[PDB]
């Protein structure tokens, strides 16, 4: 309910909610429901697969309550950029890590 | 006495920037006055070849006539044909390319494999492949690199395309690098990277290292904080 | 999350056509069978030419760009606990699954 | 207006384990009342050839003839004659045909790559692929059991050796085989079987199954304060 | 493992049941290449107890224990008739049996 | 995850005849009969010569290449309930299954 904090970049969504409890008086529980979504293979930089495995995973409840994050999005889309040989001339070629979300 | 026709490569095509067919003459003797000419399906004439090369150490002679046309005319599929003439043939030998329609174009699937295990346990080399399948009849080039700067071919070595078991047209070849072991050890990430007509930008890219290739021991650590906040 | 419930019915002789929406983006469209046994998601027909070997030549795809929707028709129906069957688009299924629906070949 | 001589390959001799070859007659006009032979070096005869071939578009006769030879004497080393004398071809001419016994021997190196993590996501249908490394003669026979059953030719595809630029005179060749996710999600033991001259012993084997690439161990720890 | 206290010998066991007829050859191969058939022992084929007419054997490897920690594999080839390639063989090391482990650590101030 | 649910009235002096499909050639054929308390499996009889103690002497087999089709033949059954038996082949036995029957004895 209350957790305008779906921010998918870290995964976080800690919600809010009442235990409309038995009915005895306001005895009443207030909860905070998180479900963090670790990709835990992913890379450190998360635009460039040259950066090495990210093992730390820190999880602030302030700023994903809204940098760096360790998803990827179906909405926005994260590219790359390649070389190649061919004998002697040498062409940037671009490339998207995001398939199905960017796609040309 | 043998004549080729061979079509320019898709990475030709969209690498080089320039399109053009050629035509080679291979196992003949070494003479010269070779008419070896380039002509479309009307019997119009195109614009010859440039730099005739010298001949191979096999005592055989080789030739190449190059022909330049746009990429639209090479998609329409019209009927060129290499003329070859010479005293040694009292006829003409022609040979024919062109662009059959009528294959369906489906996009490649190009898969990293790196060394097994065991394959790391006689300490001498590291084989990583990756492998192309499910695209279409169209026959690629594959290019391969290191670290971020590309490697010549004199070391990774691909494969013919041969049709897939269940597919009806469908295609698949591979690519194997054997590398030294210590470098794949010592990091140094790999990528595979293919350029096909199917893909959208034309070019797709694969990229392995230690860190990619099954993990077998983590510490994952999730020390959430500021619980509150 | 969404729903679309569809309750067709189909015997051997019944066909069962199931319509899923189609982004146009015709990298991956796909339906799959949730398997209940293993509690994950089974491909049966995408835009691959792969089909599962059990319904081999039973069932068929349509894509239709002038109302922007996907088919899955089935001909014949041979009395299957016919599960969940979700559509969805791109290479991963779980992740790509938009709808899911459920039916009775029986009635 | 010629007879081929074609020698029975290891790998069809080893599945086979009968020796049996024949000669092809190519460009031969398409008439009976032939010769055909088998001599052999001490010029022993061999048993009786059969299944002769029909009309041909471009007139031509295949009196293509099989005899059964044991299989020690070949690895003596002897030689076979295919001898024909047809009403085109009066004059006989003698064939030839035997094992070279010259080429050195090194033994494969075999490697069974399974699919993709990235494969075990789309759910269509995975890939297992062996790979044989580092065998000196051009001839190996590979192929794969499941569950003590050797699969249909149809679902394995072997490649033609390939020699390595970085070993000379050294091949090498890959199969591959295409199942279901399904079958692979649940455990089943696929076992790829190769048979080569240069092995220590006439067979080699290697499978691999799901539960082989699980991580070993975890580390996770949820420090939260 | 409790022969993996000592730290002196392990003994590899390729128990063979269920064939027939009364003969059978194993032999030990390690990184692809056999070895000597002194430091193998194989058995002779006894008759089954729940099975006439079928035999069982046994075949021990006695390797040193560091070489079985450092988790170097071991082969067990079976030469015999019934076999549909007339050749089998199993392989073993350090971490054929050990499982996922789960080293969790809490810690909340 | 096929049912080709088959019963009988069964009692002591019925025989009863269990349909398996052959699955060609030689793979282990055998017919297995849940556990209820374990919640598994558990084989009475496979292609090789193991038969359940108290089934000793009371199953057979018939394997029909003719029209493919895998007889087991029970000659007495008692207070044996048909719980569920399941027709099988190769090495393994839980994953090689198919035919989950369930017959009652009594009537
Ligand atoms: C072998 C290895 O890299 N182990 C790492 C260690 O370097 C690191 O200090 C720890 C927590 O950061 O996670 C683990
Ligand atoms: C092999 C490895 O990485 N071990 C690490 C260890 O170094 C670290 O102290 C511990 C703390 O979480 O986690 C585990
Ligand atoms: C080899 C290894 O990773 N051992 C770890 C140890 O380092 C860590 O401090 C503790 C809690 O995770 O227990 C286990």
């Amino acid at each position: 309910r209350i957790v305008l904090v779906d921010n998918k970049c870290k995964c976080a969504r800690i919600t809010s909610r009442i235990i409309r409890s038995s009915e005895d008086p306001n005895e009443d529980i207030v909860e905070r429901n998180i479900r963090i979504i670790v990709p835990l293979n992913n890379r450190e930089n998360i635009s460039d697969p040259t950066s090495p495995l990210r093992t730390r995973f820190v999880y602030h409840l302030s700023d994903l309550c809204k940098e760096t994050c360790y998803t990827y999005d179906r909405n926005k889309c994260y590219t790359a950029v390649v070389p190649l040989v061919y004998g002697g001339e040498t062409k940037m070629v671009e490339t998207a890590l995001t398939p199905d979300a960017c796609y040309p | 006495i043998r004549v080729f026709a061979i079509p320019p490569s898709f990475a030709s095509i969209f690498l080089t920037k320039s399109t053009k067919l050629t035509c080679l003459v291979t196992d003949l003797t070494t003479y010269d006055s070779v008419t070896i000419s380039w002509t479309r399906q009307n019997g119009e004439a195109v614009k010859t070849h440039t730099n005739i090369s010298e001949s191979h150490p096999n005592a055989t002679f080789s030739a190449v006539g190059e022909a330049s046309i746009c990429e639209d005319d090479w998609n329409s599929g019209e009927r060129f044909t290499c003329t070859v003439t010479h005293t040694d043939l009292p006829s003409p030998l022609k040979q024919t390319i062109s662009r059959p329609k009528g294959v369906a174009l489906h996009r490649p699937d190009v898969y990293l494999l790196p060394p097994a295990r065991e394959q790391l346990n006689l300490r001498e080399s590291a084989t990583i492949t990756c492998l192309v399948t499910g695209f279409s009849p169209a026959d690629v080039f594959v290019q391969w690199m290191q670290r971020g700067q590309p490697l010549s071919p004199e070391k990774y070595v691909t494969s013919a395309p041969m049709p897939e078991p269940q597919a009806p047209g469908r295609y698949f070849a591979h690519s194997i690098l054997t590398v030294s072991e210590e470098e794949w050890n010592t990091g140094e990430t790999y990528t595979c990277v293919v350029a096909h007509e199917a893909l959208p930008n034309r070019v797709t890219e694969r990229t392995v290292d230690k860190s990619t290739g099954k993990p077998t021991l983590y510490n994952v650590s999730l020390v959430m904080s500021d619980t509150a906040g | 999350r969404i729903l679309p419930e569809v309750k067709v019915e189909g015997e051997l002789g019944g066909s069962v056509t199931i319509k899923c929406p189609l982004p146009e983006m015709h990298v991956r469209i796909y339906l799959c069978r949730e398997m209940a046994g293993s509690g994950t998601c089974g491909t049966v027909v995408s835009t691959t030419n792969f089909i599962k070997a059990e319904y081999k030549g039973r069932v068929t795809l349509k894509q239709y760009p002038r109302k922007n929707l996907f088919l899955v028709e089935v001909t014949q129906l041979t009395e299957s606990d016919s599960g969940v069957y979700a559509c969805g688009a791109g290479m991963n299924t779980d992740r790509g699954k938009t709808q899911k629906v459920t039916l009775n070949v029986h009635s």
